[PDB]
C-alpha cells in the first residue's frame, strides 16, 4: 500500500513534467503542410520525437467510409473517438494510397454508424489543424479481457499497427508512428480548462467534436491530481 | 363500517383477506411510477413554456437581429458620408 | 422550432456578392437615393453582417473603410 | 436541456477533481455566501416581483435536489455502511448509527456538494439588474470578477 | 360565452338576465349583449364612462367583422328586435349597445 | 332521504335555469347601492380598448404629450380596425392639409 | 378527471426574455403604432437612412415590385411618401427611437474577448434551466 | 450477366460506375456499400461475403 502510494506519487510528478513539456510544445505556432509537403509529411517513426504533440496544419482527404470508432467516454457520454484514414497522396486509379490516421474527435454512440447521420460526408481535399500525438492513452485503455476485432470495425483500444493495416496505406511505418488529433488552437493552453472538446453546454457544434488544446493534454483518469489523490488514499489505507 | 355487509357484498364471495393484504404492498409499488410521472409532467410543462415563448418572442428576436444589422450599416454609412464630405473638400488629392 | 447551427460562411463568392451589394447601398444612400437607378437591396445588407465577419470588421475599421472608399472612387472614376 | 445539465454536472465533477486554487476558493466562498443567504436563508416567496420569486424558487429547488437531497443520500449511505458494521459486530439490530452518523454524513457532504455546484446556483440568480436579487448577484459577480481577473455572465 | 367574462351566465347577474330576455333563445346576439354588460360595469354611471363603453362596443364590432370607417356612425336605427342576429358589424354594435344600456351599477 | 335530496337538487337546477331573471333581481336587492358600486369598481376592466402606448421612459416626449388633455391621436381607437372608405388622393390631401394642435 | 395527472408542475415559470434591447424595441414599436403610419418600413428605427425616399417622394423601388396595380388605397404603401401628419406623429416618437438606436449601437460595440471564461456555460446565467 | 437485358440488369454499367471517380468517392463517403460482384470473362461472379447464390447457367 505504501509502495503503491509512492509509485502513484512518482507517476504524478512524471505526468506533471510531461504535461508541462506538452504545453510548451503546443504553445508554438502551427506548422503549415500544404502542397507537396502534405503528400510527404515530415512525420516518421524515427523523427516522431521532434514532432510529437506538435501543432501542424495539413491538407488531405479523409476517408469516412473506413472510419474506426475507438470506444471512449466524454463528459458522461459513452461514444467513440472517430479515427479516419487521412489520404495525403494517391495515384489516379486510387489503388495505391498513402497517408496518416486522423482523430476527428468525439462522436456520440448514436451517430457512429454512417447510416445514422443526416449528412453525406465530405471526402474531398480539406485542411485540418491537428496536433501530432503518439496516441498513448487510446492504446492503453482496453484493459484486461478486451481485444480488438479488425476485418470488421470492432475496436477496444487504438492498436497502431492494426489501425495502420486497416488503413491499407503503403507507408505503413509512418502511419504506425503517430496519429493527428483534430484540435482547436483558439483555446486556453492550460490543462485545468475543464473543456476538453470544442463544444458549448448546449452542444450546438456538429459531431464529431474536435479537441481543445486542454483536451490533447488530458490523459483520462491519469492526470497528476488523480494520481496524487490515489497516493493519499493508499497512504491512509496503509497507515 | 359493517363487516358483515362488506364481507359478502361482492357476489357473496369472500376476498377480504386478499383485499386487506393488498393495501400494504400497493402502498409502495406506485412510487416509481409516481416519481417518473412527476418528471414527465415537468417535461411537458417545460415544452409548453417553450412553445409559448417561441410563438410569442420568436418573431420579435428576428426583428431585433434585423435592426442590429441595419444599425451596423448605419454606422458604416455615417463613416462613409464623412469620407464623402472629405472627398468633396479634397477633389482629387484624397485619392 | 428545431433550428440547427451553422457558423458564418465567409465564402469568397458569397461575401463578394454581399460586399458588392453593400457598396451599392452605401453609394446610393450616401446621396439619399438621388441616383437615376437604385440597385441597392437592403435585405442582403443584413446577410452581409451575418456571414462575412472579416469584411464587416474591415468595414468598421476606419483605415480599412478609407481604403475601400478610395478604391471605389477610383473604380467609379 | 438534458445535454446542458449533463455537461454542467460533468464539468463541475472535473473541476472538483482537479482542485480549486486559492482565488478560485475565495470567489467560490463569496458565491456560496450569497447563494446561501439569499436563497436558503430567505423565503423566496417574499420578493417583490414575480420574476424574482419564480427564479429564486427554481434556484432553491436546484439546491434542494443537487445539495440537500444528494447530501442526505450520501450521508444515509455512510450511515447504512456504519449500521451494517454495527449490526454485524453486535449480532443484533441497532438504531444509533442512523441518526448520529446520518447527521455527520450530511454535515460532511453538504459543503462538498455546495462547493461543487456553487457557480450553478450563483448563475441561476441572474434575473437582471432591474431586480434586487439581480443587483445583489451582480455586485457579488463584480467582486468575483475582480478576484479572478476574468469576466463572467 | 367564450368571448365573455364569466364561466356561466348566472354570474353575470341582472344584466345577463335582461340580455336573455331581449333576444330569442336561439339568437346568438345574447352573447354580444353580454359583452355590453362587461363593458359598462364601472362606466355606466360615470357620464363619460358611458361614452367610453359605447366606444368599446364600436371597437368590439370593428374587431369581430370587417368594417368601414363611417359605417357604424351612419346607422339610422339603433333599436334591436328579438330576431336580430350578429351577421353584420351593425348588428354586433347594436347588441353590444343594448347590453350596455341594461347594466345597472 | 337520498331521493329527497336528489329531488331538491334537481328542482334547484330547474329553478336556476328557468327563473334566472327573478333570481338575479332578488340578488341585486340584497345589497345597498354603495356595495354594488364598490363591486362594479373592482370589476372594471379596459378589455383591450384604447390600449395605446404608455410611456415608461422618463424623457419620452409622448409622456408629456399624453399628460396634455388636449392631445389628439391621429385616429380614434375604434377606427384603427376599420377599412378606409375614401380614395387615396383624398387621404393624402387631408393629411397634407392637416395641422397640429398647440 | 379531478386528479388524474396526480401532479401539476407549477414551479416551472414562463421563459424569461433576456434579449439585449427587446424592451426598447417594443417601446419604439408601440410608439410607431400610435403614429398610425401606412408605411411598414418605419418599424425599423433606421428608416430615414435605409429608405430616405420616405421623406422626399416615397419611391422605394425602381419599378421592381409585385403588389398588384394601383386600383385600391391599400396598394404601393411603401411607394407613398410620409405626409405632414405622419411626419409629426413620428417625430413624437423621437426619444424612444434614439434610445433604441443607442441600445443597438452599444450592443454592437460589445465584442467577445478572451476574459469570458464562462462562455461555454452561459446557458445557466441566461436562465435556461427550469 | 446482363440478363435478360441491360435495361433490367445493368451489371456492366454498375461495374463501370463503381470503378470510376464518382463511384470510388461515393464508396469513400461510406453511404454506398462496396461492389458485390466481379465480371470475370463473361460471367458475373458474386463475392462470398455478398450472401447470395451464384447465377444459374444459361442452358
Ligand atoms: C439513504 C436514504 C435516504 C432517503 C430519503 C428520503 C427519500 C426522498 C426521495 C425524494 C424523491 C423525489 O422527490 O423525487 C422527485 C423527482 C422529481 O423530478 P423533477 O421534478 O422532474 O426534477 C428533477 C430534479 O431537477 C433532479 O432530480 P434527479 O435527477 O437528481 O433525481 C434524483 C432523485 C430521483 O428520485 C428518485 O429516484 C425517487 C425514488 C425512486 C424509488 C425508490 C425506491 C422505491 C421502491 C418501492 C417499491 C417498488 C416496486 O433521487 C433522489 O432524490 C433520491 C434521494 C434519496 C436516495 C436514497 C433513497 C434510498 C431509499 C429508497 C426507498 O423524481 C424524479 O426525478 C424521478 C426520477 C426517478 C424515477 C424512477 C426511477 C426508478 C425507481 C425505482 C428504483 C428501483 C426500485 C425497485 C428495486 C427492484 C427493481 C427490480
Amino acid at each position: 500500500t505504501l509502495l503503491y502510494g509512492a509509485n502513484q506519487s512518482s507517476k504524478a510528478r512524471e505526468n506533471k513534467v510531461a504535461t508541462e513539456t506538452r504545453k510548451e510544445r503546443m504553445a508554438k505556432p502551427t506548422i503549415q503542410l500544404t502542397g507537396a509537403d502534405s503528400q510527404n509529411p515530415p512525420f516518421t517513426e524515427k523523427n516522431i520525437n521532434d514532432w510529437l504533440y506538435k501543432t501542424v496544419s495539413i491538407t488531405g482527404r479523409p476517408i469516412h467510409g473506413k472510419g474506426m470508432m475507438i470506444p471512449a467516454k466524454s463528459y458522461g457520454l459513452h461514444g467513440f473517438e472517430y479515427l479516419v484514414p487521412f489520404v495525403t497522396k494517391e495515384n489516379e486509379d486510387g489503388s495505391v494510397q498513402e497517408g496518416l490516421i486522423l482523430n476527428l474527435g468525439f462522436i456520440p454512440r448514436e451517430y457512429a454508424p454512417i447510416w445514422a447521420r443526416a449528412r453525406v460526408e465530405n471526402v474531398e481535399e480539406q485542411t485540418f489543424t491537428c496536433v501530432v500525438t503518439d496516441g498513448k492513452h487510446l492504446s492503453e485503455q482496453g484493459g484486461l479481457f478486451a481485444s480488438n476485432k479488425p476485418c470488421e470495425n470492432q475496436w477496444e483500444y487504438a492498436d497502431l499497427d492494426q489501425l495502420a493495416k486497416h488503413t491499407g496505406f503503403v507507408n505503413q511505418e509512418q502511419v504506425r508512428s503517430c496519429i493527428l488529433e483534430h484540435v482547436n488552437t483558439e483555446t486556453p493552453n492550460d490543462e485545468r480548462d475543464c473543456r476538453h472538446i470544442d463544444i458549448c453546454s448546449d452542444y450546438k457544434e456538429d459531431y464529431p467534436y474536435k479537441f481543445t488544446r486542454s483536451g490533447v493534454l488530458q490523459q483520462p483518469g491519469q492526470m497528476y491530481w488523480d494520481l496524487n489523490k490515489s497516493a493519499s488514499y493508499y497512504s491512509l489505507l496503509g497507515l | 363500517r359493517n363487516r358483515y355487509w362488506w364481507y359478502r357484498s361482492l357476489y357473496d364471495d369472500y376476498v377480504a383477506r386478499e383485499a386487506k393484504l393488498a393495501f400494504g404492498i400497493a402502498a409502495f409499488i406506485w412510487l416509481p411510477h409516481y416519481y417518473w410521472g412527476i418528471h414527465l409532467n415537468r417535461a411537458f410543462e417545460v415544452n409548453f413554456s417553450h412553445r409559448n415563448y417561441a410563438h410569442e418572442w420568436g418573431p420579435r428576436r428576428n426583428r431585433l437581429a434585423h435592426s442590429l444589422e441595419f444599425e451596423q450599416f448605419d454606422m458604416i454609412l455615417e463613416n462613409w458620408q464623412d469620407l464623402e464630405d472629405e472627398y468633396a473638400q479634397r477633389g482629387d488629392g484624397m485619392l | 422550432m428545431e433550428v440547427k447551427y451553422r457558423g458564418p460562411s465567409d465564402d469568397k463568392l458569397e461575401c463578394e456578392f454581399l460586399e458588392n451589394n453593400l457598396l451599392s447601398c452605401l453609394r446610393e444612400k450616401s446621396v439619399q437615393d438621388n441616383v437615376a437607378k437604385m440597385t441597392c437591396r437592403p435585405e442582403f445588407l443584413v446577410w452581409f453582417f451575418l456571414e462575412c465577419p472579416t469584411k464587416a470588421a474591415v468595414y468598421h475599421d476606419p483605415k480599412g473603410l478609407r481604403n475601400i472608399f478610395i478604391q471605389d472612387k477610383i473604380k467609379q472614376k | 436541456s438534458c445535454t446542458t445539465r449533463r455537461f454542467i454536472d460533468e464539468k463541475e465533477k472535473l473541476e472538483y477533481s482537479r482542485g480549486y486554487n486559492q482565488q478560485e476558493l475565495e470567489a467560490s466562498k463569496l458565491r456560496k455566501d450569497f447563494v446561501k443567504k439569499y436563497i436558503v436563508d430567505f423565503d423566496t416567496t417574499l420578493y417583490k416581483t414575480q420574476v424574482e420569486r419564480d427564479w429564486a424558487y427554481i434556484a432553491k429547488r436546484e439546491y434542494r435536489y443537487e445539495v440537500q437531497l444528494k447530501s442526505i443520500g450520501y450521508g444515509g449511505a455512510l450511515a447504512n455502511a456504519v449500521l451494517l458494521w454495527r449490526i454485524y459486530a453486535n449480532k443484533k439490530m441497532v438504531f444509533w448509527p442512523i441518526p448520529i452518523v446520518g447527521a455527520l454524513g450530511y454535515l460532511y457532504f453538504q459543503p462538498v456538494f455546495f462547493q461543487k455546484s456553487n457557480k450553478r446556483f450563483f448563475d441561476m440568480c441572474n434575473v437582471g439588474e432591474e431586480y434586487y436579487l439581480g443587483r445583489e448577484r451582480n455586485k457579488i459577480l463584480r467582486e468575483c470578477n475582480k478576484i479572478l481577473n476574468v469576466e463572467d455572465f | 360565452m367564450a368571448q365573455t367574462a364569466h364561466q356561466n351566465r348566472y354570474q353575470g347577474g341582472l344584466c345577463y338576465a335582461q340580455c336573455n330576455e331581449l333576444f330569442s333563445f336561439w339568437n346568438p346576439s345574447i352573447q354580444q349583449c353580454w359583452k355590453g354588460c362587461d363593458f359598462g360595469v364601472g362606466r355606466v354611471n360615470d357620464p363619460e364612462g358611458r361614452i367610453e363603453a359605447q366606444q368599446m362596443c364600436k371597437r368590439w364590432a370593428a374587431e369581430l367583422y370587417w368594417t368601414y370607417k363611417g359605417e357604424l356612425d351612419t346607422i339610422k336605427d339603433l333599436r334591436v328586435h328579438a330576431d336580430m342576429y350578429p351577421t353584420t358589424p351593425q348588428n354586433v354594435y347594436r347588441a353590444c349597445l343594448a347590453g350596455v344600456r341594461r347594466q345597472k351599477f | 332521504v337520498y331521493c329527497t335530496v336528489l329531488a331538491y337538487y334537481g328542482w334547484w337546477l330547474y329553478d336556476r335555469y328557468y327563473l334566472f331573471g327573478k333570481n338575479a333581481t332578488q340578488d341585486i336587492r340584497k345589497d345597498t347601492t354603495e356595495v354594488w358600486e364598490k363591486r362594479a369598481a373592482l370589476n372594471k376592466r379596459n378589455w383591450g380598448y384604447n390600449a395605446h402606448y404608455k410611456p415608461e421612459l422618463e424623457r419620452s416626449m409622448k409622456k408629456v404629450l399624453y399628460a396634455d388633455p388636449n392631445y389628439k391621436f391621429p385616429i380614434e381607437w375604434p377606427e384603427r380596425y376599420m377599412a378606409e372608405t375614401k380614395t387615396l388622393e383624398q387621404v393624402m390631401d387631408e393629411e397634407e392639409n392637416w395641422e397640429y394642435y398647440k | 378527471a379531478l386528479f388524474f395527472m396526480a401532479n401539476t408542475a407549477i414551479s416551472v415559470p414562463s421563459v424569461l426574455d433576456t434579449s439585449p434591447c427587446m424592451k426598447q424595441m417594443l417601446a419604439y414599436e408601440d410608439c410607431v403604432l400610435d403614429a398610425n403610419v401606412p408605411q411598414q418600413e418605419v418599424i425599423h428605427p433606421q428608416w430615414p437612412t435605409i429608405w430616405p425616399r420616405l421623406l422626399t417622394d416615397g419611391k422605394l423601388l425602381e419599378f421592381d415590385k409585385v403588389p398588384f396595380h394601383p386600383e385600391n388605397i391599400y396598394n404601393y404603401t411603401y411607394m407613398r411618401p410620409l405626409t405632414k401628419k405622419n411626419k409629426q406623429y413620428l417625430y413624437e416618437c423621437e426619444e424612444e427611437r434614439f434610445v433604441f438606436k443607442a441600445c443597438l449601437r452599444k450592443v454592437i460595440s460589445l465584442k467577445k474577448t478572451d476574459k469570458h471564461t464562462s462562455w461555454d456555460t452561459a446557458e445557466v446565467a441566461n436562465l435556461q434551466l427550469t | 450477366l446482363d440478363y435478360p437485358d441491360t435495361d433490367d440488369t445493368d451489371d456492366t454499367e454498375t461495374f463501370k460506375d463503381y470503378k470510376s471517380f464518382t463511384g470510388r468517392r461515393m464508396v469513400d463517403t461510406g453511404i454506398v456499400d462496396p461492389l458485390w460482384y466481379d465480371i470475370r470473362e463473361g460471367k458475373k461472379v458474386y463475392y462470398d461475403w455478398a450472401g447470395v447464390n451464384q447465377p444459374m447457367e444459361d442452358i
